RNA sequence: UAAACGAUGUCGACUUGGAGGUUGUGCCCUUGAGGCGUGGCUUCCGGAGCUAACGCGUUAAGUCGACCGCCUGGGGAGUAC
């Protein structure tokens, strides 16, 4: 086993879609034996450099432990996806499970604190300049 | 100190994280310029060990689109 | 070669410039130049070299000064 | 060349806004003003100042470019304006500026010279 | 194939130091971009000393031992057989 952190990019969107996919994405390292750790996120944002033809983005980290050669699933998962546009890998020694500096915090960050980067915002605007409801 | 220890603060002048990390970015702010390169150790007299982990972080972040590289992005 | 202003901006009637900025940097370096492997420490920087020169110069200086002779 | 009696009466465009750009050599120095929708309206030279040879890479120039130029400019009614400079060659407040000045605005100066990651790379012209 | 680098075969002990860099590590009336302790690595200066001289000098080209490689005018020539 192993142990790493994961931190993704997802579309602005699809920001509030990703949370109902986080099932997947978990799973992958559940089925395997590994565990999630960690969970946030930083709201969203500013790039930096556009990407993807936007300047936008939603920070994500889950994290995990896990098996060394099936992280990877999780990678591969990501990739084709979508959504995140992204994500990267590191690893965290067993351990770095904590949490990051604008989650441990928020909160001062945000209000306070700042951050310059984030685009919190967006997000919001989004309630709106978003809207869907198919997958 | 002793038997008092740990604990008085003491360290930390250099460099205030002597660390790797990137999460973050700040203290970060710092460690880099108005065309996205990174400063040499060195101007800041940081360290190095930390010199390196500041960075990295900074490529990382960035290679994570959250730090500027060239420059360009400014 | 101009200086950004971004922070922060003057009027406008304002100069700027005044402080710097991250200018001038790059690839030029080449332009030319070149490239060599050790070649460098005296084409480039440098330093190499210079290190103790500085010191050292200073003492050196006095040293010198010291007798001193200046 | 003779030129009438005159001028210009006017203009166009009258942008009001617009940005911008000087580039720059030894070398150089190309003045070009837009916009914002890039884009651009006049250009510029610098070579056009009528210097070039050696250099038209003077910061006489550049300063001559810019005026230039800007102007341009005049006949597309520029109010604003903003400057975007590139390149190893004159440069920087007296080539701003230069316009500015011009009666331009012109607050911002900026920077924007390219700088790859790095490739691509110049000659070994040369040697020494 | 190389001016293929210490222009200096490999290994190991001994023999004045100073100043700068780096890193595992001891302790710390813990103060700092720091103080003192203990090893590895490293750069510049230089004593003793060697050397034709420049130079090298505790990472020796000083003081010593073992094993290995190379030299015995220049041109003909790293050319031919």
């Amino acid at each position: 086993m192993r142990h790493y952190e994961i931190v993704f990019m997802v579309h602005p969107d699809q920001s509030e879609q990703v949370p109902g996919m986080i099932e997947r994405y978990t799973a992958a390292i559940t089925g395997a034996e590994g565990k999630i750790h960690r969970l946030e996120d930083w709201g969203r944002r500013q790039l930096a450099y556009p990407i993807n033809k936007l300047h936008k983005a939603h920070y994500v980290l889950m994290n995990v432990e896990a098996p060394q050669e099936v992280i990877d699933e999780l990678e591969t998962t990501f990739r084709f996806n979508d959504a995140v546009i992204r994500s990267m890998v590191m690893r965290t020694k067993h351990a770095v499970t904590e949490a990051s500096p604008m989650v441990k915090a928020k909160d001062e960050r945000r209000e306070r604190r700042d951050d310059f980067a984030n685009e919190t915002a967006d997000d919001a605007e989004a309630g709106d300049s978003e809207e869907e409801e198919e997958e | 100190a002793r038997y008092f220890r740990r604990r008085k603060f003491c360290r930390f002048t250099a460099e205030g994280v002597q660390e790797i990390d990137y999460k973050d970015i700040a203290t970060l702010k710092n460690y880099i310029t108005e065309s996205g390169k990174i400063v040499p150790s060195r101007i800041t007299g940081t360290r190095a060990k930390y010199q390196r982990q500041l960075a990295r972080a900074i490529k990382r972040a960035r290679y994570l689109s959250l730090l500027p590289y060239t420059d360009r992005h400014q | 070669p101009v200086i950004k202003v971004r922070e922060n901006e003057p009027f406008d009637v304002a100069l700027r410039r005044f402080k710097r900025s991250c200018e001038k940097a790059g690839v030029l370096a080449e332009v030319r130049r070149r490239e060599f492997y050790e070649k460098p420490t005296t084409e480039r920087k440098r330093a190499k070299a210079s290190a103790v020169k500085r010191h050292a110069k200073k003492l050196a200086r006095e040293n010198a000064r010291r007798t001193r002779l200046y | 060349a003779k030129a009438p009696i005159r001028a210009r009466k006017r203009v166009r465009k009258q942008v009001s806004d617009g940005v911008a750009h000087i580039h720059a050599s030894f070398n150089n120095t190309i003045v070009t003003i837009t916009d914002r929708q890039g884009n651009a309206l006049g250009w510029a030279t610098a070579g056009g100042s009528g210097f070039r040879g050696s250099r038209k890479s003077t910061p006489f120039a550049a300063q001559v470019a810019a005026e230039r130029c800007a102007d341009a400019v005049k006949e597309y009614g520029i109010k604003n304006l903003e400057v975007m400079v590139k390149g190893p060659g004159p440069g920087r407040e007296s080539t701003i500026r230069a316009l500015n000045a011009a009666g331009f605005r012109i607050t911002n100066i900026t920077d924007v010279t390219p700088i790859p990651h790095n490739g691509c790379r110049p000659p070994k012209k040369r040697r020494v």
